[PDB]
RNA sequence: CCAUAGGUUAAUGAGGCGAACCGGGGGAACUGAAACAUCUAAGUACCCCGAGGAAAAGAAAUCAACCGAGAUUCCCCCAG
RNA sequence: UUUUGUAUAAUGGGUCAGCGACUUAUAUUCUGUAGCAAGGUUAACCGAAUAGGGGAGCCGAAGGGAAACCGAGUCUUAACU
RNA sequence: AGGACCGAACCGACUAAUGUUGAAAAAUUAGCGGAUGACUUGUGGCUGGGGGUGAAAGGCCAAUCAAACCGGGAGAUAGCU
RNA sequence: UGUAACGGGGCUAAACCAUGCACCGAAGCUGCGGCAGCGACGCUUAUGCGUUGUUGGGUAGGGGAGCGUUCUGUAAGCCUG
RNA sequence: GUUUAUUAAAAACACAGCACUGUGCAAACACGAAAGUGGACGUAUACGGUGUGACGCCUGCCCGGUGCCGGAAGGUUAAU
RNA sequence: AAUUCCUUGUCGGGUAAGUUCCGACCUGCACGAAUGGCGUAAUGAUGGCCAGGCUGUCUCCACCCGAGACUCAGUGAAAUUGAACUCGCUGUGAAGAUGCAGUGUACCCGCGGCAAGACGGAAAGACCCCGUGAACCUUUACUAUAGCUUGACACUGAACA
RNA sequence: CUUUAAUGUUUGAUGUUCUAACGUUGACCCGUAAUCCGGGUUGCGGACAGUGUCUGGUGGGUAGUUUGACUGGGGCGGUCUCCUCCUAAAGAGUAACGGAGGAGCACGAAGGUUGGCUAAUCCUGGUCGGACAUCAGGAGGUUAGUGCAAUGGCAUAAGCCAGCUUGACUGCGAGCGUGACGGCGCGAGCAGGUGCGAAAGCAGGUCAUAGUGAUCCGGUGGUUCUGAAUGGAAGGGCCAUC
């Protein structure tokens, strides 16, 4: 419906991403997330609400 | 005004009492906890009950509200 | 390939890969064979001339498929891990 | 004559070693943020064809 | 005006027919796609021009691949 | 003949006699059978010409992988109980 | 004088009956309309198929017309009989 | 349309109820004779029998085994004025 | 008057008359790959198209929609 | 009203009696002004209604004259047709029986005649439905295209502001 | 460099004028005893018109086609996928244009964990204050709640509140369930890395069951896997994804 698909980035310097669905009217903030990084191996922090 | 029902969902007592599973076999594939885990049996996520060991499916009534536990006997 | 009207098994499943061109010149040679060859020395020619492996072919492996006896030498072939041991152990030689 | 292949068929099956057939899952080109990656896991290695379409498969692809 | 157009005469050749094969100029649709329009049928049917006992093509501004082959045409593979 | 079901008042046939409908070619798969057998077999063509040559090729003896590549293993995966 | 009036030839075809395996694949008999006109007729010519021609009915184009006839594509196709 | 709601005659039992013993009754079962399929089993061994058990309705359809026709070889043979 | 030759002759078609509209002549328009031809050896009192249909009394209001005619400012707008 | 469903509207005229006809009213389902409105003399093998005359149209048919029909001689078809030793009723039955069951009736064979049945004959129902059938027709269905139309380049230049 | 002034020069733009291309279905002459045509002289028009290729618009004038199925005949109406209950005959499944309802999402907390807590309604007392807003006590028992239908669940709470958080992980997966298949579902455990907790442990989304769309074609990021002489590249593949 309104809720809106997006792209969490990494923020090691690989190109993985995960990807996810944001209300982008209620919450305009961006949306960090230490997710796993399977090309470094580590949780690293995500970014990226699109 | 009407004319539609969904697809049967197939729920029901796959393995019944004295029957012997394998460790992953669904026993009892239904809707809340009509029956509740018991030794050696798991609830998956939609209360589907699985054993998680191998044996004899037990089916039993335990506790101060008699619910319907399922054991597996080590077999 | 005709369900009625469903899409059919060849059409509703996806298309995955890519031919080659270079699966086409490569092949495979045996142990059973190489015995064959006229001469105990192995390279794509004396192998071509055995009419083993075909005229297009540029690549060629020399897998354990079974028994090699003579003393071979091959020559710029490559060859696998179990059929270096059973070439070099029924004498033979390989170079590269 | 000689038998053409059912060419798209060609792009979506290879024969394996005993006689069956490999394919790609469906499921898995787009749509698919919404779907758990335990399907998309489950969608990624290729499968044998299964034996009610075998029949079908073998008239398609008669030299593979 | 010179001259060209035109006119007259003579010499040589052509014209028309013919079954298929051949080269070229044009060129469908039914059909198949379980509908249909891209696509197919098919450069097929048919129409037209021209030629020969055959025609056409043909003597690399061609392939190949760091080795080489050596014009065109036809057949069997390559290979559904 | 078609049908759930035809004495059916459902179809067809006035009768006789003659003709009248699962073929042919080329590929592919399975069964039988024959030859040879980790090998089998040639096509075009040459031709004393159904012989014999011709093994170009095709199929099989090795798979896995999208592919490079690896190979009785291989792919997945950083690695696999 | 008159797309004037009555009415034969001439052109037509309103009604009825017969006929309807007819005398006739459209007629006969008894009445009927026009009958100097936008008439009728002879002989020749011209227009052609998505085309002609049409005082228009989808009429007519060789007893054939919401697309002639012949030949070909062609054994079109027919999940139907 | 005609009795026309026992098939009919006809029945006061040839109706109904209860009990019982007879008999009729099918391509059922049995008897005798025959053929064929599938098993099992001692030989026969390349199969037949002293056997032996059991089976044999059949549409779409599948499997098996045959007869006839015309033509070629056997056949310049064998029948035939 | 004409029409469904062969089940419909009619209120239908036609018609004189009316109106609208196009057309300045190498006319519009039509047949025609084109040449050409008809329009017409005519010239707007003519010719083509469309509707209505002698005559008499008349023909009212609506330009928002669809069309046509006219305008060129601005927006958008192809090949290049 | 060629227009009006309700409707045989209501009133009037004609008739013994008038769903039609004529006049009128107007509540015009759903007239109406050049897809013309309303009148309209004459005309019409035009539609509707009335009357005089006339009559076999009819009450209700009768007789007669001819041509067939019928008999004889000659010639000599056709559609149809599984086979026939081809009755009625009542019932059964693929549900409307010459063929089945029960029963009743009926010597065998023709000729003239009638047409109730043989779901009689003629024509692979024209209606209805279906077919991923066809054809023509329409349109602001889709896709094209002829034609008309727009600009660029070509054919296609100079001399001055 | 910025900004300006004069000249020369280099090119485009526009308007007037011109004759020389083209048009002439104007006149005259000739081929020619010819209203065709061609040639010549001249007049008029004249870079226009006209035609070719390209291009926008219009285009039933013409052509090819499409115009669903279910259906107690067809049309008209309704329906078409998915979830819940009943029908459904105590395993599963089970039809009708049978009876009833819902979905085509929401949520970065409404997920994970740890610690805690327990409803509706009614009665009584009490400032504004009322049948019903807050407070206190009692009865009551989950008649409540569960993000949204219905059914089955839920107190060990799956309900309610707070702290810290990202397991709403990545690769796999013994074994099962469920479908004709495509597919869909459940899953202990293994490896890597993480959160909560003192720890045992729990966490691969939500109490569960709806919240959806195959393939082709193509877009974006990563990965030399390929890369038609060779080195690259283009394109393709693979992984993620639209």
């Amino acid at each position: 419906g309104i809720r809106e698909k997006i792209k969490l980035v990494s923020s090691a310097g690989t190109g993985h991403f995960y990807t996810t669905t944001k209300n982008k009217r209620t919450k305009p903030e961006k949306l960090e997330l230490k997710k796993f990084d399977p090309v470094v191996r580590q949780h690293v922090i995500y970014k990226e609400a699109k | 005004r009407n004319g539609r029902d969904s697809e049967a969902k197939r729920l029901g007592v796959k393995r019944f009492g004295g029957e012997s599973v394998l460790a992953g076999s669904i026993i009892v594939r239904q809707r809340g906890t009509k029956f509740h885990a018991g030794a050696n049996v798991g609830c998956g996520r939609d209360h589907t009950l699985f054993a998680k060991a191998d044996g004899k499916v037990k089916f039993e009534v335990k506790g101060p509200k008699n619910r319907k536990f399922i054991s597996i006997e080590a077999e | 390939g005709f369900e009625g009207g469903q899409m059919p098994l060849y059409r509703r499943l996806p298309k995955f890969g890519f031919t080659s061109r270079k699966a086409a010149i490569t092949a495979e040679i045996r142990l059973s064979d190489l015995a064959k060859v006229e001469g105990g020395v192995v390279d794509l020619n004396t192998l071509k001339a055995a009419n083993i492996i075909g005229i297009q072919i540029e690549f060629a492996k020399v897998i354990l498929a079974g028994e090699v006896t003579t003393p071979v030498t091959v020559r710029g072939l490559r060859v696998t891990k179990g059929a270096r041991a059973a070439i070099e152990a029924a004498g033979g030689k390989i170079e590269e | 004559p000689k038998i053409k292949t059912v060419r798209g068929a060609a792009k979506r099956f290879k024969k394996t070693g005993k006689g069956g057939f490999k394919h790609k899952h469906a499921n898995l080109r787009h749509i698919l943020t919404k779907k758990a990656t335990k399907r998309k896991r489950h969608l990624r290695p290729k499968a044998m064809v299964s034996k009610g379409d075998l029949g079908l498969v073998i008239a398609c692809l008669p030299y593979a």
